[PDB]
């Protein structure tokens, strides 16, 4: 109903925070962040890539398969007859 | 009731936006503490606040010498008031000594009162209020209480 008032009931939690001025926009964003980028990227790339392979394969597979099938009329039947 | 001069005591009785509140001052050796302490319904919290920032902020700009006087008189009374009785008289000295030394500048306090001015209060509050970083303490059922980032933007008016 009333959005902030009545949602849940919660007791004996404590919270701490600072003025945004009190702290920095990039607390080692570069150094400390780069590992975090890496670690989780693999958890996905396990389950992400495998299909993308398949298309590109088939993509070229059919591409070639398409090409010679079309490209060369005197391929199987050459122009002796 | 609702006819009191204090805008807070007028509204907070009117719509009972809080149960009660009082403002404190505590000045340490090097430090001082200005703020209030209020109690209001778990659904009434926000509205107490949006009011309370009204008063401080409006003082820093638009305040007026009239209401100065009604404040001026009271503090004279409260000052003179507390001064009765053995122990409190006795008691001032000790801290005062540990604070200002012997100084019990009794009649001077009055002279000190005559010092304060409309610009003064504004110019003073301009320092210690306008666009600052306030501290926030809370005790449940808080949840309604807005996030800091509101309060912060809520310190400095936009001119509204």
């Amino acid at each position: 109903g009333r959005q902030f008032g009545h949602l849940t009931r919660v007791r004996h939690v404590i919270t701490y925070s600072l003025s945004p001025f009190e702290q920095r926009a990039f607390p080692h964003y570069f150094s400390k962040g780069i590992p975090n980028v890496l670690r989780r990227t693999r958890a996905c790339i396990l389950r992400v890539a495998p299909p993308f392979v398949a298309f590109y394969l088939v993509y070229t597979w059919g591409t070639q398969e398409f090409e010679k099938s079309k490209r060369k009329n005197p391929a199987a039947y050459e122009n002796d007859r | 009731g609702a006819h009191l001069s204090s805008p807070l005591a007028s509204i907070a009785a009117t719509n009972k936006l809080c149960q009660s509140f009082q403002t404190f001052n505590i000045c340490y050796a090097d430090t001082g503490l200005l703020g209030a302490h209020f109690v209001c319904d778990h659904m009434s919290i926000d509205d107490m606040m949006f009011v309370l920032q009204g008063q401080w902020m409006r003082l820093c700009t638009s305040a007026t010498e009239s209401e100065v006087l009604r404040g001026k008189n009271l503090l004279r009374n409260a000052l003179v008031s507390h001064l009765d009785g053995t122990t409190p008289v006795c008691e001032d000295i000790g801290r005062s000594l540990l604070t200002y030394g012997r100084r019990i500048p009794l009649a001077e306090w009055e002279s000190r009162i005559a010092e304060v001015d409309a610009r003064v209060v504004r110019e003073v509050c301009s320092k210690y209020f306008y666009d600052q970083c306030p501290a926030v303490a809370g005790f449940g059922p808080i949840e309604q209480l807005p996030d800091y980032n509101r309060i912060r933007s809520g310190m400095f008016w936009l001119r509204f």
